[PDB]
């Protein structure tokens, strides 16, 4: 009997890998709302400045 | 003064302001009114003040001259400018218009001494191609009586009076310039005149009836009423549009009669005419439930448009419509796109600031609601296409980009085996695209180009002295002076230290929105029929850089990946069949529903892909936090004291804090982000999209696959069924977005669709024919009064009305009456002062001298610049043998004497180099041929190209620039066998024709010639030199058909081809001195040609008498025409250089010696690489009337004898044979048709060399060192091959 | 095997816990930015088209002046015999109300068809 | 050893319940927001916080 | 006392199951949202 708990524990795996997928999908929406809507950053550095800088510019 | 000359045609709106200013400081009472007055309150505070200048003395003076001949008329009523169109339209004047009137008297006695044998060339000319039983009675009598059907036009007599009024008052503003006395009215039979500097009264001594003009309105007249005389002429004489004559005349009364009732709002009715002749082509569709969609629309604004102004009746509504229906309704497909021609025919409405600032502020401050899952399906369809296009470019691999962890499985695996997307799995797994990132794939090359700044756009003054546009003389107070640059150019090119990388750190580093002197104002159009009026924008210096900087990145880049899917031309020309129908709508208001949280997310995955932070947020941004106004000098605003644009209200010409887009500026990034959701709604719909947008219009082709068999109606009508499903899923996805794309407005169709060269109707084209012979006036938009350029741009405009589908005939005889006319206006009715009676009274006073200069061809040395051969086809290959054939053509007919011919062969040579003979190959070396504006503009812009201080101009101009032309000119011209195009393709492709380029680019106009006059740029040398231009030109061909000179080798019936070989020796005789000239001359198109028509049973005469070498054309008996059937840039010129060379001048050591050190100076390959990498040694007949006929012919060409280009231009002249012999004709009518054109080339040749190793004389003296720029060196050009 | 079963389980207490610091992060964003009929809005929607009124999908015959006007255009640019046409703009004339105008419209359609 | 799992399970338990209570909030705030669309009862966001939704609501 | 554990980790797969219905439903909620823009910028 006590071993017929390891099916359970390999449903509870699939229960938090099914969870953080529909977070990751609460992220996507978030990041999406966040970032064309201006001003509801409170701050942290302009998220539309969250782009990688090597275009061959290099100025400064 | 001086060179520079008072403006000859409208290139400026109307404004009511300017005309209430004038008539307010020369104190005449008038009945204008001003929606605002403030600038009558301005004006009366000032001359409360006693205030004055120079500008409000005289007229003053002027004024006290209008009332004291008014105390003679008691009962005088001043007409507004709307009011009194059909009072100028037709309104004559036999005293005034003497002079003109005797000129025109000449020029008609001119043109019919030679009319008929004029029509005798152009007979035997058509005889010549097989056509001479086709030929009308009607066209001998129209082209010998073309002036007697000028004269008896309505329309004559106000081209005169106008005419006469310009010239005036163009004599008058010339003349004040040098500056006097007092105007003084001129009193005629009916009218009395006053012509002053900026104001002219016009009393009529019947109606006593007084009209106030400025300079803008007599041009304004001018051009309306010569574009009127010409179309009216053009429509009289042809008979193709004899009955349309009959519908244009009646609209030409019937909108007059509205003038003085209605007033301004008129031209709203003019504005019409435009929806609703497509309105009309509308009710001939296919789908019946179609017929009246869009004419609902366009009759219910007609209604509201009559109802608004209180003409509230059933029955002048009802005889408006049954008017339209008369005017609009016909039988003939291809006339029903003429009406296009005529919109500018009523002139243009008055305008004011604030109209239009009212207009901009309704739609420019509005709340708008958005749904996000539209936004982000169009995100992810977009991110779709950004994927496919990296696959399609790099080989099926995906670009750099991390997508998020709850990523759809397709997608991942898409990602991980290199396989695209389609739009279904984009919309399906749009969640999957909601936190993706991309990486920096997209280098900024900004140094490598220099066209973005070279174009001239006008710059707004600083923020703080925003008033500096002001005059005083309008204003309450002192405006600030202006300290700032007014031009785009003259900033950039006095600019010491530039660097496009920190025009882009001003917007990176967020320099921009903090900023004290950004500034943005808006002016009003010129020529529009918009009563509001449309604006342009203008800003400062480094904002406007920026934006041309990001079109540029987004135009270089991401965009080509967008044109695939697209159509740039003609929409590709739109078992199973596709079928297709079309949706037509207009984008004028888009730019002001554009938000920033609509293009936000576009704006991120550019930033990221272009590794710029920031970068493409800026428009929103900016404008949201600035202050925009509408700027005219004649509309001030109502401010008693100097204040900041933050403290203006948000009312009369500001627009405070705007949420939108200004039209174009983001142009680019607005279709790039606008082609997702037209594929989202047609996944919605289930349909293929092709899109096409041209002027203002957007064009959506929606395709269905059908089966064949089925009739060609049930097959447009599910078209059209799934086009209109398609469009209601269209316009809720835009509306999700808010876009408003207002179906009252939109045109759904089946057959048409309206592009650039006209109406595509199922295949067929309906063009503007008659537009092109309203710009068929006297004069032309140069700086200078030049005869050459007035009669060039005479022969375009006839040569671009017979490409669509005028008569060839009609044309050159409208061109020869018209050269006529402009040489005896330029001679008698002229401002020129520098006409001396040396060369006018010998000119005028001989007829045959004048006759002689208007008929004979420009290249050798005339005024006719419409060659016989450019009838027929668009491309004649040497314009000397044309000449020279045109010439006998003219002696064979009797037009002109043998002796003329003599006369060419023996005229005196000029004095050009070799830099000139390789600029211009086909030269004949004439006696002062160019033109002012043309030389003006290269030594202004060389000028100021080499006199700038900015560092991407670092070596490329120097003082020495000219001797190194002349050297390389002189090192490949100067050898034993002379070859000019392969010189002048070598000197373009190297670094002379870089500056060449360069110089051409920057367009001077006439402010950097002032600048320049004023800086000492132009000495007085050159201005004395090309002040007396045109009266050289005509002691030039006043020279040149006099002299006596005669040689007994000159002959008639002689080969065109030898005689240009002798005329080329004869006149180039200094530089060549007697050694060949290779590679120039070609065979004439009309001269080498013969046609003949065959009937089944019929034999060829030509074929008779034993020749062989002909192409064969085929028509076939009872078809409709008019029904439907059923590397880098330098590297890229631096292997032209070495190719050119390589095939012209031989293939050895020497000349790969010669060639790799031309090459060089463009990039920087060794020799092996350069010999490695250069190679060693269906007509389109779409878009003229040519289609007509050849949608149904069979082209053979298994007896042409194979050289090239008389291969082409046989099978264009055999078109153009066909479509003119069915010209006038709905059918071809039971028999089939055969057309034979016979070469004759037994003359015309030349010994041929191929490659004899021609060797250079000179010595190649190059540079000193090799110019490093990016513009013109490639330091790094890899292998391609 | 039972103690191959507990690092397991071990492995999804940290998991459990990395998930609800997320959650909490996501709490702070969320609650800062967005903040039931309560309101409605006044007319922000597009108007749908019905089959009464007239669009650039078809033309309808309705309301006044306009579409007699649009229906005798099409009579006029038909291509039918002229004395049907006159006699058809006095039918025309005759009809006066909306549905017998709509009526007329698809029997005008259905002689232009054939 | 195996009945060491004890205060595990529990220390699990407290984890889920701390959780339950931020989605609880998270629950309140998106209840709060929702507007009704002449019942659709959709969720409606502004710029800075809710500026526009004077200007586009109805007044009650 | 192992089978009584049982019974609480079953309690456990219960109680994740509860959470991302709620979950679930949360995002259904933030995935149909609507995005007001105003008329003027303040300044
Ligand atoms: C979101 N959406 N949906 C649709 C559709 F209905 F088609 F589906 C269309 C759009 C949309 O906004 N289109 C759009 C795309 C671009 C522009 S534009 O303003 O830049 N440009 C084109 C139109 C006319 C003005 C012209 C500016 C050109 N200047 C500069 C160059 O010299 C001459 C004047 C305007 C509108």
């Amino acid at each position: 009997s006590l071993l017929l708990l390891k099916g359970e524990v390999e449903s509870i795996k699939k229960q938090i890998n099914r969870q953080n997928i529909s977070i990751s999908t609460l992220e996507g929406h978030l990041s999406s709302i966040m970032i064309a809507i201006p001003g509801l950053g409170k701050d942290p550095n302009d998220p539309t400045a969250d782009v990688e800088i090597n275009p061959d510019l290099k100025p400064i | 003064n001086q060179i520079l000359y008072p403006e000859v045609h409208l290139d400026s709106p109307i404004v009511t302001n300017k005309i209430v200013a004038i008539l307010e400081y020369a104190r005449v009472p008038h009945a204008y009114s001003l929606e605002d007055p403030t600038l009558c309150q301005n004006i009366k505070h000032r001359l409360k003040n006693g205030f004055s200048n120079q500008m409000i003395i005289n007229n003053v003076e002027v004024g006290n001259v209008i009332k004291s001949k008014l105390r003679s008329y008691p009962a005088h009523s001043h007409i507004p400018y709307p009011n009194c169109n059909q009072d100028l339209f037709n309104i004559e004047d036999k005293e005034s218009t003497r002079k003109i009137r005797e000129l025109l008297k000449k020029g008609n006695s001119l043109y019919s001494k030679v009319s008929d044998k004029v029509f005798q060339c152009l007979r035997d000319t058509n005889s010549r191609l097989g056509l001479g039983s086709e030929l009308r009675e009607d066209i001998k009598e129209k082209v010998i009586n073309l002036g007697v059907y000028m004269h008896s036009s309505q329309w004559f007599e106000p081209f005169l009076f106008w005419f006469t009024v310009k010239t005036e008052m163009r004599s008058v503003i010339k003349s004040q310039t040098h500056t006097r006395h007092t105007p003084v009215f001129f009193t005629g039979s009916s009218v009395e005149l006053l012509i002053s500097r900026d104001l002219v009264a016009i009393i009529s001594k019947e109606s006593q009836h007084v009209y106030y003009l400025t300079f803008e309105l007599v041009l304004m007249y001018c051009d309306v009423i010569e574009g009127r005389l010409m179309t009216e002429t053009a429509m009289t004489i042809d008979a193709r549009y004899t009955e349309l004559l009959g519908r244009v005349r009646y609209m030409w009364k019937l909108i007059d009669g509205f003038f003085p009732a209605l007033g301004n709002p008129t031209y709203q009715i003019v504005a019409m005419l435009e929806p609703l002749s497509l309105a009309y082509l509308q009710l001939r569709d296919i789908t019946v439930e179609l017929r009246g969609a869009f004419l609902n629309h366009c009759f219910t604004e007609i209604h509201d448009v009559l109802d608004q102004n209180g003409f509230s009746d059933e029955g002048t509504y009802h005889e408006l419509i049954e008017a339209l229906d008369y005017i609009f309704i016909t039988d003939d497909i291809h006339l029903t796109g003429e009406i296009f021609s005529f919109f500018r025919s009523f002139g243009h409405p008055r305008l004011e600031a604030v109209t239009a600032a009212e207009n901009v502020r309704k739609y420019m401050n509005q709340p708008k609601v958005i749904v996000y899952e539209t936004l982000m399906k169009g995100h992810a369809i977009f991110c779709g296409i950004i994927i496919n296009g990296y696959r399609d470019r790099h080989g099926g691999s995906w670009p750099p980009l991390t997508l998020p962890l709850h990523a759809a499985d397709t997608i991942r695996n898409a990602q991980a085996s290199g396989d695209g997307l389609t739009h279904e799995q984009c919309v399906d797994n749009w969640k999957s695209f909601a936190g993706v990132k991309f990486g920096c794939f997209m280098p900024l090359s900004l140094d490598s180009d220099l066209t973005m700044y070279l174009k001239d756009k006008a710059l707004a003054a600083l923020q703080r002295e925003w008033d500096s546009v002001y005059p005083k003389e309008f204003l309450r107070y002192d405006p600030p002076k202006g300290t700032g640059s007014r031009r785009l150019v003259d900033v950039f090119l006095n600019d010491s230290s530039f660097d496009p990388y920190d025009v882009i750190m001003y917007v990176v580093s967020g320099a921009y929105l903090h900023d004290p002197e950004f500034n943005l104002s808006y002016s009003l159009k010129e020529k529009e029929i918009k009563e509001t009026g449309r604006l342009f924008a203008k800003m400062t210096y480094k904002m406007r850089a920026c934006q041309v900087i990001a079109e540029n990145l987004i135009s270089n880049g991401i965009g080509k990946y967008f044109k695939d899917n697209g159509m740039a031309k003609d929409e590709h020309d739109l078992a199973y069949e596709t079928v297709s129908a079309f949706i037509t709508t207009d984008l004028k208001k888009y730019c002001l529903n554009w938000r920033y949280e609509t293009i936000s997310l576009f704006a991120q995955r550019l930033n990221e892909i272009y590794g710029l932070p920031s970068f493409f947020q800026w428009l929103h941004k900016r404008l949201e936090t600035s202050v925009l106004y509408v700027s005219d000098p004649h509309c001030p605003p109502d401010l008693d004291a100097h204040i900041p644009l933050y403290k203006v209200p948000n009312d009369q010409i500001f627009i405070k804090y705007p949420m939108g887009g200004i039209e174009g500026y983001c142009q680019k990034l607005w279709t790039i982000s606008t082609i997702p959701y037209l594929y989202l709604a047609a996944y919605e719909s289930g349909v293929r999209i092709a899109s096409l947008v041209q002027g203002d219009n957007q064009t959506i082709a929606v395709t269905k696959r059908v089966p064949s068999t089925w009739p060609y109606n049930l097959k447009k009508r599910e078209a059209a069924r799934v086009t209109r499903d398609y469009f209601v899923i269209l316009r809720q996805r835009l509306h999700d977005i808010g876009h408003h794309l207002k179906a009252n407005e939109t045109i759904v169709s089946s057959h048409f669709f309206v592009y650039s060269k006209g109406i595509y109707y199922d295949g067929l084209l309906v063009s503007q024919s008659l537009k092109s012979i309203a710009r068929c006036v006297f004069w032309s938009e140069t700086i200078v009064d030049e005869t050459r350029a007035a009669c060039s741009n005479i022969a375009t405009t006839m040569a671009k009305s017979i490409e669509r589908g005028y008569d060839r005939y009609l044309a050159y005889s409208l061109n020869v009456l018209k050269v006529i006319q402009q040489i005896l206006i330029s001679l008698g009715f002229t401002i020129n002062s520098t006409m001396t009676r040396d060369v006018v009274i010998p000119l005028l006073t001989n007829n045959d001298l004048l006759i002689r200069m208007a008929l004979l061809p420009a290249p050798i040395g005339g005024m006719n610049y419409l060659n016989m051969s450019r009838l027929f086809v668009r491309n004649i290959g040497d314009p000397v043998t044309s000449s020279i054939a045109d010439l006998k053509r003219m002696i064979l007919a009797s037009l002109m004497p043998e002796e003329t011919l003599h006369q060419v062969m023996t005229q005196q040579p000029g004095d050009s180099s070799f830099l000139d003979w390789a600029s211009d190959p086909y030269s004949a070396n004439l006696v002062c041929v160019q033109s002012i504006t043309r030389l003006l503009k290269n030594i202004t812009a060389r000028f100021v190209l080499i006199h700038s201080p900015n560092p991407m101009l670092k070596g490329l101009f120097h003082d020495d620039s000219k001797e190194e032309d002349e050297g390389l000119a002189a090192f490949l011209m100067d050898r034993h066998i002379i070859v000019p195009r392969a010189a002048h393709e070598i000197l373009d492709h190297s670094v002379t024709g870089a500056r060449e380029s360069i110089a051409g680019m920057l367009d001077t106009t006439k402010g950097l010639i002032r600048a320049s006059m004023r800086k000492g740029g132009l000495t007085s040398r050159v201005i004395t030199r090309l002040s007396n231009y045109d009266y050289e030109q005509f002691r030039a061909g006043m020279v040149l058909l006099t002299g006596r000179k005669r040689n007994v080798l000159i002959d008639k019936e002689s080969c065109s081809v030898q005689l240009a070989r002798a005329l080329r020796s004869h006149m180039w005789a200094r530089l060549a001195r007697g050694r060949p000239i290779y590679g120039l001359e070609v065979p004439d198109v009309l001269e080498s040609m013969r046609g003949h028509l065959i009937r089944r049973h019929e034999t060829c005469v030509i074929c008779e008498c034993g020749s062989v070498n002909y192409g064969w054309f085929f028509v076939p008996s009872g078809c409709q025409l008019d029904d439907i059937d059923k590397p880098s840039r330098s590297l890229r010129s631096a292997v032209r250089i070495a190719t050119v060379y390589s095939w012209a001048y031989g293939d050895d050591d020497s000349s790969w010696n010669e060639a790799w050190l031309l090459a060089r100076q463009r990039a920087n390959v060794s020799l092996e690489e350069l010999r490695v990498i250069t190679p060693i040694s269906q007509v389109k007949y779409s878009g003229t009337s040519l289609v007509r006929v050849a949608r149904y012919t069979t082209i053979s060409n298994d007896n042409l004898s194979f050289t090239n280009f008389i291969y082409q231009q046989g099978m264009l002249l055999g078109l153009g044979v066909l479509e003119t012999l069915f010209r006038l004709e709905k059918d071809t009518g039971s028999s089939n048709t055969v057309l034979h054109l016979h070469v004759e080339t037994d003359c015309c040749v030349i010994p041929m060399i191929d490659h004899p190793r021609i060797p250079s004389s000179r010595k190649l003296e190059l540079r000193a060192e090799l110019c490093t720029n990016p513009l013109i060196y490639d330091n790094a050009p890899l292998i391609d091959r």
